[PDB]
């Protein structure tokens, strides 16, 4: 035990002696990979993203290297990982989403639509002739009996509904500073809620941002639309964060 | 620390003594080898350069390391 | 890495014999440096 | 150790090794350069003349993907004739159900999903090449985007690939081209070129051009031959100078 | 794309042991802990819950799962290998009750299941599954507690536990268990045998119970389990 | 040494063994010289013999009316191309009612040499060919490679100690263009006499000439058909 190799077992997804899958404990290493950090935040009205957005040139065009996508116009998701498994699996969920209200026709929680993303993943674990994508979608959407909702789904299939989370680089770190801001609790208001993400990510980091150093998305119960917030919007919970 | 001679009976310090290195150090002679000149080496014109400007150069010019400020690599 | 990058900008100006550097010698150093620097190997963290 | 023999191995660092090794023959190319200007697109191609005995002109690294979309490539070459079949292909499929010529934005985010399909399993290779597609409308402007083997697509302003990807970029951001016209980037372009270039580790070169833009109403050609002859003067006079 | 692997990764050993499987079963035994009681008139079905902050949210998955009107599982080990057994099984059941309109019986649906996990140690390019189902039922007047594990066996208990600390519990369970209980202690000798094993304050929301009698099997509300741990119901 | 076993591995290097490989398979093959001029493309062929009492192995393939084809490498292989062009310019012919332009031909090869480089277990096409068509553009060569690429070119040659060859033709490159048919069959001698041993020479036994032009469709010269190129010949002296 304590380890050993089975000959083929860190090379295809099959057991160790252990008791354990080397495969997928290393397409987690993948999502600390990327290097940005995202958390998310529900409140008793709304749910928040809010995502590091890094451009590292003046080239890049920044409208289009965002973290956050539409998937329906009640469901946004951010994707934390190998940008090209990202943008491969987002691409699932739209089709996803979109199949279902097609059999269905009511359109797709946001329960189901995860529990779909986190099936396929658990396929690639199963099969030797792939590896698992290396990225980790969390979805927010309002719902329309339980109020909002946040979800979180892993390279290996385990997903998991929220209160917040993060992933990513700082995904320890962060976990810890939030859940001190959940046993306290408060009202939870639309500016409460970005208000303690944004405190998040900034004090993790240390970076105390620009509007142009984050993106937020943002799902409200009295607009059920998913709206990624311009960079005006942003700026006034940042200064309004400075003085507070 | 000192190395010093010192009389084989009556304990007297004799001498200072220039310090000691293993023989296998004194071994990696600064041997003189011979000379090759930087026409002989073919192509890698570029690599002599960078090379020399970091070895070769503070030998005799740490002059223009001390008015520009900066110390060589 | 930022000591390195301060001496090369310096090298470029004792290669083109100037008494001073620029702007852009901090720039190209910054590009040099931060090539090689990836290039030579994975540093990885290690916790206690 | 065997970490490396398969696209469908990670390592235990937590990347895939057999994606690098592709971006790293990419790397061992000649130079592409791609900038986008207002009112249109410019390609450079840093094309190496490896003997006197290949035609002038020929073996382009320069495709038509669509009526109206330039494909600049770098990287292994045989691969890039292949995307470019992929590629023209989606782009008839979507004017066929859709009936309008496709906007770039997609046809590039349907390239590079194409793209990372390859570097899942084992029972294919990831492509060994990287390439920017250009396009002109006029409902949205100029649009540059660059795709790599890793199944990667970003929006650019400038970007380079190749063997002096590094020199490249410098001369694009030491560039304003929010405000120019397309006829003065070609200048800039050619210009770009001949510094980023070395006669001491190649012989010489034949200098691809490429509009799409205002110019031309849409379309995607390569440069006039009297324009082509203008850019590499004024090439040559600032090396001198 | 790909085609896929042929030839099977679960091979014997000069031994005589098939490999993979016995490490899939050392998986089993990291898993949560489960114990299973057949009453003498329902069956209780307890497990340990996962959790390792305060946010998540313990009322967006389930470990005690409704299969049919009258089954139930829960499980011990790999979480996502649960939810492909869960849902082949759920088809299983609609197959069955398709073509004899009957709900299937617990004996029956067992017996599938297991051949399910039986195709995955003898086909292509696939790995064993990473779990015990344990399978409670009440059909035609009795109660039924079943347990197929990731080889493809299943055998009938009077009363069993499962992953980690299955050989403290299964002893515990031993002398505890008397035939003739009640329905409700199968729940309090369940409990008390999850707490042979668990360290902690179990809580309504900690761990997840489910009975399975006459009426129909049914999840235990948060408020009900909170009943029966006054630890003396 | 690992990365040497599929087509399917790159190289920490950046590059891909079992196509730097096949190529060697080209350069086992019997030397091969083809220029143009800009109304006859010619392809000259170095033939070989295994025995005394043997025959020569075919180099020059007939196409179609207006391609020719000149192998170095496995046969086997450059027979599995040549049946797969002779079929797309038969299918040209039948829906068109006109010839295959050569350079829409070679982009059919590439496209198909291409896949076997990238599929698993599948092999590179161990052959090169030098392709001389003429069409509504005048004469062309294409070089093709087993690692899928191609080349339009003024004058190429494969095969063993072409690089021989390949001199003799870049000092002559300027002369090509102004050459009537005879003249340039004489070049492409003198290039393909400088690939032997200097003990030897162009016998009518071992050498194959395959001519296309304006006016004349690809046509093939063995044994006696040759002596009118050979006859006339400059003497190569040493």
């Amino acid at each position: 035990s304590r380890g050993s190799s089975a000959g083929f077992d860190r090379h295809i997804t099959i057991f160790s002696p252990e008791g354990r899958l080397y495969q997928v404990e290393y397409a987690f290493k993948a999502i600390n990979q990327g290097g940005l950090t995202s958390v998310a935040v529900r409140g008793k009205d709304c749910a928040v993203i809010v995502t590091q957005k890094k451009v590292p040139d003046k080239l890049l065009d920044s409208s289009t290297v965002t973290h956050l996508f539409k998937i329906t116009e009640n469901i946004g998701c951010v994707m934390t990982g190998m940008t090209a498994d990202s943008r491969s699996q987002v691409q699932r969920a739209r089709y996803e989403a979109a199949n279902w209200k097609y059999k269905y026709g009511y359109e797709i929680p946001v329960d189901m639509l995860c529990k779909r993303i986190a099936d396929i993943s658990q396929v690639y674990t199963q099969n030797a002739e792939m590896r698992p994508l290396g990225c980790c979608m969390i979805l927010i959407g309002i719902d329309e009996e339980q109020g909002p909702q946040v979800y979180k789904c892993d390279p290996a299939g385990y997903y998991c509904g929220f209160k917040a989370t993060a992933a990513g680089v700082k995904q320890t770190e962060s976990t810890s500073f939030l859940e001190k801001k959940v046993k306290k609790k408060f009202d939870w208001t639309f500016e409460q809620t970005v208000e303690t993400a944004i405190t998040c990510l900034s004090t993790v980091l240390s970076i105390d941002f620009k509007p142009s150093e984050i993106e937020v998305g943002v799902v409200t119960v009295e607009n059920p639309k998913f709206r990624i917030l311009t960079e005006a919007e942003i700026d006034a919970h940042l200064v309004a964060l400075a003085e507070r | 620390g000192d190395l010093v001679g010192v009389n084989k009976d009556s304990y007297l310090i004799l001498e200072t003594l220039p310090t000691e290195y293993d023989s296998r150090v004194k071994a990696m002679e600064v041997d003189e080898r011979p000379t090759e000149q930087y026409s002989d080496i073919g192509g890698l014109d570029k690599q002599i350069q960078e090379l020399v400007e970091a070895i070769v150069l503070p030998m005799n010019h740490k002059e223009k390391f001390e008015n520009l400020g900066i110390q060589p690599p | 890495d930022l000591r390195n990058v301060c001496t090369e900008a310096g090298m470029f100006a004792i290669r083109a014999d100037h008494d001073f550097v620029v702007q852009e010698d901090f720039m190209k150093a910054v590009r040099k440096v931060a090539d090689s620097k990836k290039l030579e190997s994975k540093l990885d963290y290690k916790p206690v | 150790t065997g970490y490396d023999l398969s696209a469908s191995t990670f390592s235990p660092d937590g990347r895939v090794f057999q994606v690098e090794y592709a971006m790293k023959a990419v790397e061992n190319s000649s130079t592409a350069i791609g900038i986008r200007c207002k009112d249109g697109v410019v390609f450079g191609v840093e094309k190496l003349v490896l003997s006197k005995l290949y035609e002038e002109g020929s073996n382009k690294r320069l495709f038509n993907v669509d009526r109206h979309v330039g494909m600049a490539v770098a990287g292994l070459l045989a691969d890039a004739r292949s995307l470019a079949d992929i590629a023209r292909e989606e782009a008839s499929n979507f004017r066929s159900n859709f009936g309008y010529n496709i906007p770039l934005k997609h046809l590039a985010d349907r390239v590079a999903m194409y793209v990372h399909a390859y570097t899942l399993y084992s029972a294919v290779r990831p492509f060994g090449c990287s390439f920017m597609l250009g396009s002109y409308s006029v409902n949205d402007g100029a649009q540059l985007y660059m795709i790599d083997p890793s199944g990667v697509s970003y929006g650019y302003w400038g970007c380079a690939i190749g063997k002096a990807r590094q020199a490249a970029k410098t001369e694009i951001e030491k560039l304003q081209m929010k405000e120019m016209t397309c006829r003065d980037i070609v200048k800039e372009v050619a210009k770009i070129i001949y510094i980023v270039h070395d006669e001491v580790k190649d012989k010489a070169f034949e200098l691809e051009l490429s509009w799409v833009g205002e110019l031309t109403n849409g379309r995607h050609e390569i440069v006039p031959k009297d324009i082509r002859e203008e850019a590499e003067k004024y090439a040559k006079e600032s090396l001198k100078e | 794309a790909e085609r896929g692997y042929s030839f099977s990764l679960t091979t014997f050993s000069p031994s005589g042991k098939l490999v993979q499987i016995e490490y899939a079963l050392a998986a089993v035994a990291g898993g949560a802990p489960s114990v299973g009681i057949k009453a003498a008139n329902g069956v209780v079905l307890a497990t340990e819950k996962k959790q390792k902050s305060i946010l998540y949210d313990e009322r967006s998955v389930h470990k005690v799962e409704p299969i049919t009107k009258h089954i139930g599982l829960v499980y011990s080990g790999m979480g996502p290998d649960y939810r492909v057994l869960v849902h082949r099984a759920r088809k299983l059941a609609q197959q069955y009750y398709l073509v004899y309109q009957e709900p299937i019986p617990t004996a029956q649906l067992v017996q599938r299941v297991a051949s399910v996990m039986q195709e995955y140690t003898q086909s292509g390019g696939v790995r064993p599954f990473g779990v015990s189902l344990l399978i409670c039922g009440w059909n035609e007047g009795r109660p039924y507690l079943f347990q197929s594990d990731p080889s493809g066996a299943y055998f009938a208990w009077k009363a069993t536990a499962m992953g980690k600390n299955y050989v403290n519990g299964k002893t515990f369970l031993e002398k505890r268990y008397n035939e003739d209980l009640e329905l409700e202690d199968a729940i309090h000798t369940a409990i008390l045998t999850l707490k042979e094993s668990f360290e902690g304050q179990m809580t309504e929301d900690n761990i997840e119970v489910g009975i399975c009698n006459e009426a129909g099997f049914r999840r235990l509300t948060p408020t009900e389990v909170k009943d029966y741990l006054a630890a003396i119901a | 040494n690992q990365y040497d076993n599929d087509v399917t591995v790159w190289s920490p290097q950046g590059r891909i063994h079992q196509i730097e490989y096949a190529m060697e398979a080209v350069k086992q093959g019997s030397a091969t010289v083809g220029l143009k001029s800009k109304t006859h493309a010619v392809l000259v062929a170095l033939k070989r013999a295994q025995s005394e009492l043997a025959a020569h192995q075919k180099k020059i393939l007939h196409v179609d009316n207006h391609i020719g084809i000149s192998i170095a490498g496995l046969t086997a292989d450059a027979r599995l191309l040549c049946n797969f062009m002779r079929q797309e310019c038969l299918d040209s012919r039948f829906v068109f009612d006109r010839p295959l332009p050569v350079s829409r031909l070679v982009s059919l090869i590439g496209s198909k040499t291409q896949i076997p480089t990238q599929r698993y277990g599948r092999r590179p096409y161990g052959v090169g060919l030098l392709i001389a068509g003429y069409d509504d553009m005048g004469p062309h060569i294409f070089q093709t490679c087993p690692s899928a690429n191609y080349f339009d070119c003024r004058a190429m040659s494969i095969g063993a100690r072409s690089q021989s060859a390949r001199t003799y033709l870049e000092r002559h490159m300027s002369e090509f263009m102004e050459c009537n048919l005879n003249e340039l069959v004489k070049h492409g001698l003198r290039a393909l006499r400088e690939t032997l041993p200097a003990e030897q020479d162009l016998t009518t036994k071992n050498v194959s000439i395959g001519i296309v032009g304006k006016d004349l469709e690809f046509t093939i010269y063995d044994d006696d058909d040759v002596s009118p190129f050979l006859e006339g010949l400059e003497e190569r002296p040493q």
